[PDB]
Order: structure tokens, then sequence, then C-alpha cells
């Protein structure tokens, strides 16, 4: 994780991918200043293992894609650092249910 | 459609690919090459369009099958171009291609690497691995051919295991996996490398420049010449071309270089031109894009239409016959090219007369194809492009929709002696309207009577039909043959090849025969039921029941209706179980009643079940047979059962109530208890006397026991005794009792007549002298206001000069007037409410339940108390467009009353009523207000037609699945449960009824038979499961959202709720167990809440219920109740356009909502609110003083008069030192600038030019309709589709995507700084005034400075937060301290910690909180806004609706809307092309050489295969027993 | 009293089996002509709304 201050070089960003199978992951100072999972708005979100997204896709007998998605880039995916193929399990209160368990694959 | 004739084989997918003109040439009947379509005498000429080898035509056999007019289907023919011609569909492609491509080397100018990578993305495409396409980029080593070579193997060698290794499992097919996410990224890729192949100047793989190619309108390329930095470019690079061995530019040319470059990169292009993997191994070819022959459809569909007398040519032919002369004269050209050449040089004409032959036959086949890419010839003829998009479209006129077969339509006339279920056929339509039905052994004796009776004869048949498939007609036939005909309907099939069938009698409808009614607008499925036939003698029009009214939207004012009458038992079954009106008593918007009595019903009611309602046992009896009747199947029980009297001594005596209780005693299952419920009557007991309790609805054991029954019991309205029947007995008993009551008050009316008259509108002596004396005070109001608002004390007389002079202030002023209009209004308004709680009833001479007038109001049969009071009281004051009556510049509000009358009168407070009358000032004044209403009326361009048919297209494939998740018609899953518990709307009502329940227990556990599903279900696992969830739930209660337990998730996660008793909602579960612990009352605490757990089980929403209309019927249907304007922020249909139809990033009106704490007090909040507030410097400045004098040099003294400092700094928290920044440093180079550019402006244009011509300043009879004109023409119109956008959407949708020391330092620093200024002298001490002096030129002469210096005063910002304009503090919404802002920046309310909570700062911005806060707090936006606009106009939609809305719009991780846009990432071309721009779509489906897999409602509507939706969701097998 | 000029039921009208337009095969437009009834994308709608396949059909 790299906290930068204002800006990063376009040169220096290209060196962020050159790296495999270790991840670089940047974030400005200004929007930390505020946790954004810690809104009302935003429900519990968890990254599912490789056994638990295998598990999900055999119960609803579901291929990667044809779940709802996340995008790589959304705030909550940045925060816990998804990667592509990564299942995230959302509770979110309802107001008809209650607590109610859905799931984004991260594409 | 015939029974008789099964279909064996079926279309599973459609593919879309090009005609090669080799295919066509084989399949081709005959060439066509005579222009001519008839030769003389008048036989079709061969070689022409109209030529037998195409078909037969004029009574002639077709050439090719030999079949007449009737059976030949037609056959295809061909026309040979002479030259290849370029597809205009494909022409943009084509183009992309021929730009991207080097003209040297004849490969695309982008480098081969680079290339190949976009090939190796692609082909992983082909199969659903996204992670893995872009897994590729990661895989990296001017650069040397040996390594990059390297590059590329590495590369495929990847592809080629990523694709094995997904194949080995279940990831991908051989056929490929495709999902809209991969769809996504495909469109993504296919629309890079195109962007990447243009962007290309310069050869990558050899450096020789290519020469750019133009285009025009038309289908013509032309090739713009090498500048002369290039020319040499291609010289230096010559010599390395010898050690390896404008202009236009013709048809031949292009092919010439594509098919090279098709052939040198069909790597990629096999890829990019493949959606799924190219199983079928077929080459990629140029000539797919190039036109060497045209197809002659068949003479069956280019036949000469026939109006009346006159035979007009077709269209078609005459742009065939076009093609037919220019190859004709082009085949001449290149036979005199053929001829001669040893002359030449002069070549410049050769290719002269070339260049026209190839761009007039081009024109020619465009014409044919698409008239919008032809030449203008001096309305062109339609091309094939044209034809498909005529209006709507083929799709959508004659595909989505189509005429139909065994159907009538006729004005509805009411009918209250029918049954609620039913429909009055008039025997005109019964005569008509035949049912295919098949003769047998138990109907042999029925259909002989049909055939015997006849055509014209009801109950008959219009026609028979044998098992050989033949028609006999009885249409012509007496009752001789007829009768021969009937003894000869059962005889035995002699043919062994039809002995399996028997023969058909085309009989009229009878009376058990389901029919489909429809009332356009189709807004919501309850506007298009199923009614059980009821033929009337000698009517001429449909009837209907008043209870049906509500669903259709229909009034009796001259309405008409449409009846279908489906022609098969499957049809037949699905009328009458699933569209049936008793099925849609609850509509599924909110799940409330939608059916129920109207008017006499509800009055007869009110008189029949009152105290004072005696009956003898003549009387008793005759209203029991009245409305139940046996013999219609009405009794339960076979023999009338009858209560015994109320009263036995001296007579015998049966109250009203008591009619009631036999009624549901003879209705009502003998099985089962009686009904249990305790309700409420609209009519207050006050109304029937001291110590009544006629309010209180008591029913015990089925017997209306207390209360009266009012709109509110048998109306449509929710837990009413109607609803209460349905929940407990079924909807078909609710039925029979709605049916019953409404006969039952139709003969009590008849028996017991109900009126109105003056004696209902009068107001007793003692009443009348009430409301003179309360309106004696309103005499005095009207001046006692206008004296409150200007502000004058001890209250001055009317006639007052100072008063009258402050009065004119406030008629100049809008918002001074404004402030007027309310506090007067507010006044005499509060003198309307005190006559009418006086005189309103206590007051009126005959009083309730004798008062009609009165009766009608309470009971809610029609009318208000309102109504009532204007008849009664007075009119009150007429308020138009918020405020009072419109004042003209004299101050006069009429030329009877005095100029600036301080009168509650002359406002246009009416002080008379309807009764006595109003006086013609009255009379002018309430003309005024109630045709303010009808011009907002004619003046809303506001429609729900659009917004509905864009979500219902997008969402028609949306159901529930059998694993009782929502997915889509492509399988991909939209919600993992309905709602999040999975519970039918028309279902969930009494569910947290309670107390219902229990006093309806046994009659629920007979209902919900727990017997026969014991043993089918699990009583323990979920109910285990329900309390560890509980366990940790408690334990975490205080605990933040964020903090709490992921241990156990729900229990309707882990256990199916129709397999496990207690997979219930944490909602429902939190709320039975509340009822338990708050209520302590032979029923246990433990076996109650098992049958609570089995009403949840049978509330469940069926798998199949199409969810996705029902939801955009949900939001659409009471969208239409919105359109009327305001009484700030965007509300009704433009808020909701902004959502779901646009998505917009840009709101109208952005907000945030600030949650203040409590630690924070309201003084200093209202401080944080104007610390936060733009400041203008207009808003600090009193006066400014420019004292212009010309010296020497223009010298102008700007003298800035501001407020009181403590007055600015109280009012807006701005000081001085705030002031001086902004003066100092933003003012003086704003205005600086702003005088130089009005110099250039008087330099620049000297004055308008004489002579020269200035721009000006600024469906006829249609728009002079009035609404009985207007309403006539829409009374008969069958729509096409849902309204029409052709208003503010189609603006909409026109966007595309002496001084002291320091201060003399301050002042010679701020004169360095600027280029005008000389002197800057500012109130540092008291802060008061700012005074500077500007020097300006000789040669700038004149100039208006006070104008100049206003607006950049009003331009010039003190303080202001970016994105943010005004901070307001409202009233606390719902006990919740907020701050409202009228913008949007949440990183700068995150540094206001100390004030707000920055974890519940709300924004109504969908895009701002997706940007910041994620794609599920977006969502959570979505469904909180959109419930937002309806619950200000008292709407209630169920949030399951809002949810799957929200869940599809971000079902891509982004925020789409219900639009063009959105759908491209949708799997199904056919939804596609029968949405909009139909040829569009198909030529990307085409390119995609994509496979329809038919599984969207469109799709299977435009092949004639079932929906799979409901019905369709499953399979019907025989079980047979032989071996 | 006044009786309004206008007779409402001029509309009215019954098809069983009538005549068809050449291209679509559907039937043809026109009251007097023995005309077809239109179901158009809003019937259509609807009759997914049942989910009542076969009446679509
Ligand atoms: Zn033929
Ligand atoms: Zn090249």
């Amino acid at each position: 994780i790299f906290v930068y201050q204002n800006n990063i070089t376009p040169s220096a960003m290209k060196l962020v991918p050159s790296i495999p199978p270790a991840t670089i992951e940047t974030f400005n100072e200004a929007a930390l200043v505020v946790n954004i999972t810690h809104h009302e708005l935003v429900p519990k979100h968890i990254r599912l293992s490789s056994d638990e997204k295998r598990e999900l896709l055999k119960r609803y007998r579901l291929k990667e894609s044809q779940l709802p998605r996340i995008q790589r880039a959304d705030p909550v995916a940045l925060y816990l650092g998804l990667k592509r193929g990564e299942v995230v399990k959302i509770i979110r209160k309802s107001e008809t249910s209650g607590r109610y368990a859905s799931y984004r694959i991260c594409m | 459609m015939d029974i008789s004739k099964p279909v064996g084989s079926e279309i599973t997918s459609v593919d879309f690919g090009i005609l090669t003109a080799k295919e066509i040439r084989n399949l081709s009947a005959k060439q066509i090459t005579n222009p001519t379509v008839l030769d003389n005498l008048g036989h079709p000429v061969s070689g022409g369009l109209y030529d037998l080898a195409l078909g037969a035509f004029l009574r002639n056999l077709c050439s090719t099958c030999g079949l007449d007019e009737k059976f030949c289907p037609g056959h295809q023919g061909h026309i040979e171009l002479p030259v290849p011609c370029y597809n205009p569909l494909f022409f943009n492609q084509l183009y992309i291609y021929l730009r991207a491509s080097c003209l040297f080397c004849h490969h695309f100018r982008l480098k081969s690497v680079e290339v190949h990578r976009y090939a190796c993305k692609l082909r992983l495409l082909q199969y659903g691995l996204i992670d893995e396409s872009y897994k590729l980029d990661e895989i990296t080593l001017d650069i040397s051919s040996t390594l990059l070579n390297e590059l590329k193997s590495k590369r495929s060698e990847y592809v080629d295991m990523a694709i094995a290794k997904a194949l080995s499992d279940g990831r991908t097919t051989e056929r490929g996996s495709f999902t809209a996410t991969v769809n996504d990224e495909r469109k993504k890729l296919v629309h890079e490398f195109h962007k990447k192949l243009l962007s290309r100047g310069k050869c990558d793989n050899c450096g020789m420049f290519s020469p750019k190619f133009r285009k025009d309108g038309f289908t013509k390329i032309f090739e713009t010449a090498l500048n002369e930095k290039q020319i040499t470019n291609n010289r230096v690079k010559g010599f390395i071309r010898q050690d390896m061995i404008s202009t236009y530019i013709l048809s031949t040319e292009v092919k010439n270089i594509l098919d090279t470059v098709f052939r040198k990169e069909q790597c990629v292009l096999q890829y990019v031109f493949h959606s799924r993997p190219n199983l079928s191994r077929k080459l990629v070819k140029a000539d797919s894009f190039f036109m060497d022959v045209l197809v002659v459809p068949p003479t069956r569909f280019r036949l000469p239409s026939k109006l009346g007398e006159e035979v007009h040519e077709n269209s078609q032919n005459q742009l065939l016959s076009k093609v037919l002369t220019t190859s004709l004269l082009i085949r001449d050209l290149n036979d005199d090219l053929s001829k001669l050449k040893v002359s030449l040089e002069d070549r410049r004409v050769i290719f002269s007369r070339l260049m026209n032959a190839f761009v007039t036959i081009q024109n020619d086949v465009n014409a044919f194809i698409d008239s919008t890419k032809a030449q203008g010839r001096t309305v062109p003829i339609p091309g094939v492009k044209q034809a498909l998009e005529k209006k709507e479209g083929l799709f959508r006129k004659h595909m989505m929709g189509k005429r139909v077969n065994y159907a009538a339509r006729s004005v509805i006339s009411p009918d209250p002696n029918i049954e609620t279920n039913e429909i009055g056929v008039p025997p005109v339509f019964a005569v008509k309207l035949t049912y295919p039905e098949p003769v047998t052994a138990y109907n042999i004796a029925e259909l002989r009577q049909a055939v015997i009776n006849g055509p014209d004869k009801w109950p008959g048949a219009t026609q028979i039909q044998n098992e050989d498939g033949s028609l006999v007609s009885l249409i012509g036939m007496s009752v001789e043959q007829r009768k021969a005909l009937a003894n000869q309907l059962l005889t035995p099939s002699s043919n062994v090849s039809t002995h399996t069938l028997n023969k058909k009698v085309y009989r009229h409808i009878k009376n058990r025969d389901v029919v489909l009614m429809n009332r356009q607008p189709t807004l919501h499925k309850a506007s298009m039921m199923g009614h059980k036939v009821r033929v009337l003698p000698n009517e001429k029009t449909l009837r209907l029941h008043y209870a049906n009214t509500g669903a259709y939207n229909a009034d009796f004012d001259g309405d008409e209706m449409n009846m279908h009458f489906p022609q098969n038992e499957n049809a037949r079954a699905e009328a009458l179980n699933l569209a049936n009106t008793d099925s849609q008593y609850l509509t599924p918007t909110s799940g409330s009643p939608v059916r129920g009595l109207i008017q006499d019903h509800i009055s007869a009611g009110v008189w029949l079940t009152s105290k004072d309602s005696f009956f003898t046992r003549e009387q008793y009896q005759q209203y029991i047979y009245g409305c139940i009747r046996p013999e219609d199947g009405h009794t339960t029980r076979s023999k009338i059962v009858t209560l015994p009297p109320t009263i036995f001594k001296p007579y015998p005596l049966w109250t009203g109530k008591q009619i009631i209780t036999t009624v549901l005693l003879n209705v009502t299952p003998p099985d089962m208890p009686g009904i249990n419920l305790i309700s409420k009557n609209k009519i207050k007991n006050e109304y029937w006397g001291k110590g009544s309790l006629e309010n209180e609805v008591l029913f015990k054991d089925g017997a209306l026991l207390c209360g009266i029954l009012d709109k509110s019991q048998y109306g449509a309205s929710k837990y009413g005794i109607v609803h209460s029947l349905h929940e407990v007995y079924g909807p078909e008993v609710a039925a029979k009792v709605l049916s019953v009551l409404g006969r039952l008050f139709t003969n009590y009316i008849t028996a017991t007549a109900f009126t109105c008259g003056m004696d209902d509108l009068r107001l007793t002596a003692e009443g009348n002298k009430w409301r003179t004396d309360i309106l004696k005070t309103s005499v005095d109001t009207g001046r006692e206001a206008a004296a409150e608002v200007t502000n004058l004390d001890k209250d001055t007389p009317a006639d007052d000069p100072e008063l009258l002079k402050r009065l004119q202030e406030i008629l100049r002023d809008n918002n001074k007037s404004g402030i007027l209009d309310a506090v007067t209004s507010s006044k005499v308004n509060a003198i309307t409410s005190q006559v009418v709680s006086k005189c309103v009833p206590d007051g009126t001479m005959k009083k309730f339940p004798c008062n009609s007038m009165q009766a009608m109001a309470l009971s809610g049969a029609k009318g208000s108390n309102v109504n009532v009071s204007q008849i009664m009281c007075l009119l009150g004051q007429q308020a138009l467009e918020g405020r009072r009556v419109p004042v003209m510049v004299s101050g006069k509000t009429l030329p009877s009353f005095k100029p600036y009358e301080t009168d509650a009168m002359a406002g246009g407070y009416v002080k008379g009523r309807f009764y006595s009358g109003i006086k013609p000032q009255e009379y002018y004044f309430h003309c005024m207000a109630g045709r303010e209403g009808l011009i907002d009326t004619a003046v809303k361009t506001s429609r729900s037609g659009y917004l509905q048919r864009c979500l219902t297209k997008q969402l028609e494939g949306v159901h529930v699945s059998y694993d009782n998740s929502i997915r889509d018609a492509d399988g991909t899953l939209v919600q993992f449960m309905y709602g999040g518990d999975a519970i039918d709307i028309t279902k969930e009502s009494h569910m947290t009824q309670f107390e219902f329940c229990l006093d309806n227990y046994y009659a629920l556990l007979k209902k919900y038979n727990p017997s026969a599903l014991i043993e089918h279900l699990d009583v323990e696992s979920a109910l285990k499961y329900s309390k560890k969830t509980l366990k940790y739930r408690k334990k975490h209660s205080k605990e933040p959202h964020y903090k709490q337990s992921v241990k156990y998730d729900p229990v309707l996660a882990k256990y199916n709720p129709a397999k496990y008793l207690g997979s219930v909602s944490e909602n429902f579960q939190d709320k039975l167990e509340s009822f338990l612990d708050k209520n302590s009352k032979g029923v246990n605490e433990k076996k109650f809440r098992a049958l609570m757990q089995l009403k949840y089980m049978r509330s469940l929403i069926n798998p199949g219920e199409a969810v996705g209309i029902i939801a955009s019927q949900s939001v659409g249907e009471p969208s239409t109740q919105m359109t009327l304007n305001t009484f700030n922020v965007t509300l009704g249909i433009p808020r909701l356009r902004e959502i779901v139809m646009t998505a917009s990033a840009a709101i109208k009106t952005p907000q945030m909502t600030l949650p203040i704490w409590n630690d924070v007090s309201d003084e200093q909040a209202d401080t944080f609110c104007k610390s936060i507030s733009k400041v203008l410097l207009s808003e600090v400045i009193d006066k400014v003083i420019v004292t212009e004098t010309t010296g020497t040099a223009r010298s102008y003294v700007i003298h800035m008069r501001f407020f009181d400092n403590n007055e600015y700094s109280e009012e807006y928290d701005v000081s001085k030192e705030e002031l001086q920044n902004v003066i100092s440093n933003q003012f003086i180079h704003l205005l600086e600038a702003a005088i130089v550019k009005e110099i250039k402006k008087q330099k620049r244009t000297t004055g308008p030019d004489i002579g020269v011509a200035v721009p000006r300043l600024q469906n006829s009879k249609r728009l002079e309709e009035d609404n009985d004109e207007e309403q006539s023409h829409k009374k008969t119109k069958q729509a096409v589709s849902y309204d029409e956008p052709d208003e503010d959407e189609i603006e909409t949708m026109r966007e595309a995507e002496n001084m002291n020391k320091v201060q003399r330092d301050r002042q010679s620093a701020i004169i360095s700084h600027h280029r005008f200024i000389t002197k800057y002298n500012f109130d540092d001490e008291s802060g008061k005034w700012c005074e500077f002096k500007l020097e300006l030129a000789a040669d700038t002469e004149k100039l208006l400075m006070v104008n100049i210096v206003e607006e950049i005063c009003r331009k010039s910002i003190i303080r202001q937060i970016p994105h943010i304009d005004r901070c307001v503090h409202p009233e606390p919404e719902n006990g919740k301290r907020v701050l409202v802002t009228e913008g949007v920046n949440f990183q700068a309310m995150w540094d206001q910690e100390a004030f707000i909570d920055v974890d519940g700062i709300t924004s109504n911005d969908v895009a701002a909180v997706l940007k910041t806060y994620g794609v599920e707090a977006a969502r959570n936006t979505i469904v909180n806004e959109i419930n937002n606009v309806f619950s200000r106009y008292a709407i209630s939609v169920s949030f399951r609706h809002l949810d799957l809305i929200a869940d599809m719009m971000t079902r891509q991780g982004t925020y789409l809307a219900f639009n063009r846009q959105g759908m491209e990432t949708s799997t199904s071309s056919f939804m596609k092309m029968s949405y909009e721009t139909t040829c569009q779509f198909l030529t990307k489906a085409v390119l995609d050489n994509e496979r329809e897999q038919l599984d969207s409602p469109s799709a299977r509507i435009v092949v004639g295969k079932l929906n799979n939706v409901g019905t369709g969701s499953f399979d019907v097998l025989a079980k047979v027993p032989n071996a | 009293y006044q009786r309004l000029r206008h007779m409402v039921n001029d509309k009215f009208q019954v098809r069983s089996t009538g005549p068809v337009n050449s291209l679509t095969m559907q039937p043809v437009k026109g009251r007097k002509r023995h005309g077809g009834i239109r179901v158009g994308e809003m019937e259509r709608d609807a009759l997914i709304g049942h989910g009542t396949s076969f009446l679509l059909q």
C-alpha cells in the first residue's frame, strides 16, 4: 500500500503492475480522511475464499460472469483490495426482509 | 393453429450471417435481366420482375414448383451486378478496415505484436474468461524480431493453456461461454482495436506511409495524395523492397486492397468477426462487405397494390427495375471498352466513363437497400431498411404486436345483475365468435344441437371440420342438411391416415367460455383480465359490472373495450385460473384491493345495516333469494339456511345486519368456522346518537353483531370485510360475496330507493345565524392582515395615505405580494374553518342518516365534507397558483373594487355558498380558480408511456427461478431472492395482522392444511439456526453495522423457505416474536408461531412469476397520477426520468443531507449554515457611487458603500478582512478585464449593418380541439405502444454520449499588480467603505462604469465552498437533526467532522454517491430516491419492485439507465432489434456472427416459440404404462 | 334536457376469421372490412405480466 500526498508521475504509475505476483495499491491521504465502509449506506462487504466462491457457484449453478458485478476500481473493491474473479458477500439491511445476503463478482 | 396438426420439429436458435454470391447463384430460380415487368397483351416478360419462375402470377402456374397463387410459396431470384458494389449496411466497417491497412505490405499499420495481443484477448473472450484476457497484458519480456516472435509464442502458449484448463472443468464449453459482462468486455476490445488501428499514420511493420482515404454521405471513397515529407519517406525506404524479391477509388480497387489485407490479417479478423469460437472453420473474406449479386425476393412479397379499381405498381419492383437499367448500360460500356486499344494517352476520359458507371449502379443498389444513402431526385421510394423501420418498425408493429382473429370491440355499459367475474356479450358477437370444439362421446349431444341450430341461432355452430382436414360451412345450408351432418359427426374414420383424429365443430361462444377483456391503455396486467361469457339477449353493447371499473380504469362515459376469444384449452385454463378477474382482487403494486362496489351499493349498505332497519319473515327471505340463487351455484349448503328472528314477541322481526350474516352463512364453506374481524367505519359514532358503537365493525363467528358497512368494508379498501373474507376463505368466496352484496344492494335500492334534494342542502335558522355571525368578523380580517404585513401599529385605517403607499411597494414586488397573500389567506381560511366546524353538522336542518348529501360524503359513496361545506356554508378563499386573485397595475383586483382595497372579498374570499348563490365579483373570481386547473391539464408535457416502455423491454425476461432466485431471460442472476424474503406482494397483507390470524386460528389452520405437508418439509433445521442468528444479533445490538458479526448469515440464505419451516425473514421473525411477548392471551404461543411460520411458507412468490414486467408496471401505472405540476427539488416524472431513464450524473437539483450532532446547538448549526453558504460581493454592498471626471485622462472614483460591519458579519459570517482580500485580489482584476473587453467591443463593431437583413424575432385543428373532441378520437384508436416521447423527452434525447504607513505599502503593492488603478483606501477600523481611483487613456472616451461595476459585483464571490451554493437549516425530518445543502462535495463535508456525522451524510445524486462510496451505496440511493418520488404523491409501491429495478441498474457494477446505452450489454439481438435502430442492431449481430439463443421474450415472439415465463418455465410429459 | 348529437357505438365491430394482408398474413385494418383488433406492445407486456404464455401464443 502506497499512500501518496498530492499526485504521482505518469512514468512512476507504470511501475505499479510491473512486479507480479506482488500487488501495489495507491491511495490519496485526502480520500482516506473518512472511512467509506463506516457509512450507513455501505453494507458489510466480505471477500470470499476460493472454496466459498466454488460453493456459491454450485448452489445456484452459476458461471463466474452470470453473477451481479462489482467494478475492480469501485471504492469498496479498492478498500478490501479485490482482484478480478474474487467474489464478495454483501450483508445488506432491507426494509422488507431485514438482513439479506447478496453477492458480487469483481471484474 | 390446429391441435389435430402437431409439429415434430422446432427452431432452437437463429444464426446471423452474410449471403455469398456463389450461394445466391445456385439457389436462384431465375436470373432477372429485364427492366420491363409485362410483355404486350399482358403476360410477364421472361427475365423480368414478374417472371413465373419467381412464383405464380396473373392466373398462371409457377414455373418452378408448378403450383397456383394460393399454394405457391414464391421463389427467390437474382440480379447479376456488372461491377461489385459496397453493401450499404457494412460500408462503415469496410471503410474502417480500408483506413487501418497499409497499401504496401498489405497488413494493418499497427505493429503485429500489438495486433496479436488483441487477437489473443479476443480469442480468450470467445470463452467466458475475462480475468485471463487481462492476465495476458502481464506477459512481458525498436525491438528485434527474434524477441517479439518469442512474446507472440509465450502469449499464444498462455491462450492455448488457459482455454484447455477452463475446457477441462465446467468453466467453458467447446461452443464457448457468453454472458452480458463477457459481451461488455468484447465490445470494449473491438472498439479499442479499431481506435488503435485508425490512430497509426506510418506503418509499424514497413515504415512507408499510405495515402489517406476520405468519404462522403453516399457510399463512395476518395484517396488524398501524400505530402512531400511522406513522398521522400517512400523513396528512402524503396531500396529495402528490392532485396526481399484527392482522386476517386473504384469499388474493385477497394475490394482488391481488402482482399490481401483480410488474407494477411486473417488470424485477428477470425476473432474480430466471431462472438463465439468459429467451429464451422469458415474463412473471413472481404467479399462479404461487397455485393456482386442482388437477391430478387419472390413475386409473393412484391405484388402490385390494388386500391379499389386502380392497380398500383409495387415500389420495390420500381427500385429493382432501376438497378436492371444501369446493369444493361454498364454491360454495353464494358463491351465498347473491350472493343478499343493502341491509341491511348488521354486516359482521363476512360476513367471518367468508369467512375460514372460505378457511382450510378452503386446509387441504384443504395436506393434499394437504404434510401437515406441515395442522391436526391427532382419523397423518394422507400428502401428495404425503410420497410423494416416505416414508423415504429416491422418488429414493433407486426411482431411484438399484431391484429388478431376471434376478437370484438364495443362501448361498455354498466350492469349490476351480471357476476363481478362475468361480461355481458351482445347476441351479435355470440353468433360470430366460435370455438373449435372436437366432437367426442361426452359432448356429441351438445354439438348435434349446435349443428342443427346453425350459424344464426344461438347456441349454434358456423362450421364443421372433418378428420381429413377439410371444412364444411353451415352458413348456406338449411335445417335438413344440418340434421344430416349432425348424425354424421361421430362416424368412425375409414382412412387409417386420420383414424387418430376426430371431427371439430366451430360452435358459437357459450356461457361457459372465457374471454379476455381489455381497456386501453393497458398500463398494468389488471387492465387485461379473463371474464366469464354471459350472452344477454336484445343487447347492442358490452355489459360490465361496477366491481371491474377500478382495475380497467374505465368509466361508462362512452368508453370502448376489446374482447378476445382464445381458441384452445391451454389458453382457456390460463384466462380462467391466472389472468381471471377473481385472481386480480389485489394489485401487485401495494398488495391492496382494486375490486369493490362503487356508489348506490355503498349508500344502500349504510341504510340496510342501520339499527332502524327491520324486516318481516316475507321481506327477509325475499332479500336472501334476491341475491343468493342455489340454481346459479351461489350456495354451499344446497338449501338456503336462515337465522332465527332478533325479535320474537310481539311480531317476528329480522334486523338488517342479519341479512349480511345470512348471505355469508350461505356463501362461505360449511366445513370452515365463521369469520372473526374487529374493523372500523368511515361514519363516526356521534352521527348515530348517544352511546352507539356503530363505528366498530364486529364479526364474531361470521355474524355482523355491531357496526354498519361503508366503502371501508365492501369497497376496494384494505382490511375490510371482503378483504378479510379473501384472506380466510380465498379469492373465489370473496368474489361470490362481492356479487352477492352487489345484487342485494341493487334489489334493496329497488324496494327502498335513495334520493338527494334541496332539504339535504338547507341549514336550520339556528345554524344559518352562526354562519352570518362568524362571517361578520371576516370584514375586519382584510385590513388586519394588510396592516400586519405592512408593519403598522394600533391598526391604521383602510384609507390611510401611508398604508396605501406601503401597499403599492407590495404590489410591484412578486415576493412582497406573496407575503401579503399568504398572511391574508391563512387568516380568512381560519374564518372559513370556523364556519364549517360550527355549521356542519350541528347547524344543518336535515341531519344524517336522512341528509343524503351528508350521508354520501360520510359513507364514501360520492363526494366529501369539503364539497358539502362549499354547498351549505361558503366557497372560501379562491386560490390562484398558490396565491390570491391577480391584481392590475392600478392596484384594483376588479373594476368594481377600490384601488389597494383592504377587504377579503376584493382578494377573492367568497362568503357566498352554492345554495344561496354567489355575487358577480365572487362569480368572476370563481371562474378564474375554476379555469386555472383546466389550464394546468392543457400545459403538462410529462407522460409515463416511454418511461414504462423502457423498463418493460429490459425487464420482460426477469422472473422467479425454481431455485427461488430472480434470473434474467439468459440465466444471468439479478437477485438471489425476491426482496430478500421471496414473498408475493398479493399475499403480504395479513402476514403481520397477528391479532386477526389469532382470532381466525382454526379457520386458517384448516385453510393452510398441514396434514398433507408435514411429510414433505423439515420442522427443526431452520428453527434451530434462527435462534443462533438471533443470539449473535442481540450480542451486537448497540454495535455499528461495520463492526457486526458475520459468523452466521440469515436463515433464508442457508435454508429453502418452501422446504424448511422457520426459514423466514429476520424482519418477520422480529415482528412475530415481539407480538408473542407484548400479548399474553385454546391456542398456545408455540402453536400460533407454527401457523404464522406456515402462513409465510404459503405466501411465497411462485417460480415463473414475471417480476420484471410486474415491477415496471408497478412503477409505470402509478406514475400517471403524478402528471400535475407543483403546488425547489425536482419531483414526479422529471425526477423519475433523471434516475430510471437517463441515470444523470448532472442532476437539476443536487443536494446533500448533513446529520448534525447533539452537542451542536440550533444557533451553532445556523452559524455553520452561513459558513458554507456561497457569499457574493453584491450581498454585502449597499451603494456604489461612480464620479466620472475627465481631466489632463478618464478618472473614475468608485466608492463602495457596504452595509454595517456587524450587520453582514451576523448575516453572512463574513469579516472585514475577508472583504479586503476579495476586492484587492479578485474584484479589481475582474473589473480591469471587463473594462479592457468593453474598449475592444467599442472599437470592433462601430454600428449595425444597414440594408443587410437581420434574423427575425420569432395538427392545427388537433390543437383547436376541446377535450370532448380530443377524447372522442382516443376512444376508438387501438394503441400500437405506450403513449409517445414527443414532448420534453425528445429534447433530452437530443444529446449524444491623509493615509497610514501600513495602508501606503498595501496601496503601492496593489498598483504594481494592477495596470489601471492609482488609489486604494479601505475602512480598516469601522469596515463600512472601500474607495479606489481608476485612470484611463484620453482615447478610451465615454463608458458606462456603474453598469460595468454592478455586473462584476454579482459575479464576484467572497467565499464559496466548491460545487455548493447554499446550506439551509430545515425543520427536523422525523426527529432527525439535519442540514440540506444545494450542492454536492463529500470530501469538503468530511473536514466538518466536529459538526457533521460523516457516516450518515446522505445525497440525492446517485452518480456522486457511486464515485465516492461504491455501487451498493448508489444502489441504496436509487431505492430511497425513487421512494421519495412516490411517497410525496402518497403512492405506496412495494420495495421488492424498487430493489429489483436498482439491482438491474447496478448489474454491471455501474449506474446503467433504461435506454439504448444501458441495453447495449444484452445477449438478445432480436430484443434489441424490436426496441429501436433495427438495421443497426442487425448489422452488429451479423458482424459478430451472433447466435440468437431465443431465450428472451422478444426473440421467442419473433420465431413463434412459447415464452419461457410462467406456464413456459417447465415441460409437461405424459406417463405411459406399456414398455 | 338536451340530447347531444353523438352516437358513441359507431366503432362497434366483431371478427372471427376475416381478410389478411399479403406480406404479414395478419388480420387487415378496417371495421367495415371485417378487420382485426390490434394486440399492441402494452397488451403483450400484460400477457407476459400474468405469466400466461399460452394466451400470448
Ligand atoms: Zn412456385
Ligand atoms: Zn506496411
